[PDB]
């Protein structure tokens, strides 16, 4: 029984907790893409390109 | 101001603090009123009228 898998016997302790984000989501065709265009939380009055 | 890590051939930036002082400018505002003569006097009686 050897299945092409994922898998991962065992491997205790981590940490299953989703927080909740404020971004916005758009459809293109089928998929669903982050539609991100950070210029104010990054790159905002510092010195760099 | 914030501050941004890159590696490379850019120098290490160190976060930047301004100082500004601003100052007062003084105006007025003005506005006339007149009280004719005639008034004056009556309003000057002193118990005589």
């Amino acid at each position: 029984s050897i299945p092409p898998q994922s898998n991962s016997d065992s491997t205790t302790a981590g940490l299953p907790v989703n927080a909740r984000v404020p971004a916005d989501l758009v459809i293109v065709g089928d998929k669903l893409v982050f539609l991100e265009a950070l210029e104010r939380r990054v790159y905002q009055a510092t010195r760099v390109a | 101001q914030p501050m941004i890590a890159r590696d490379g051939p850019h120098p290490v930036d160190q976060p930047v603090h301004n100082y500004m002082v601003k100052r007062i400018h003084k105006r007025s505002l003005s506005a006339a009123f007149a009280i004719a003569s005639e008034a004056l006097s009556l309003l000057s009686n002193t118990y005589v009228d």
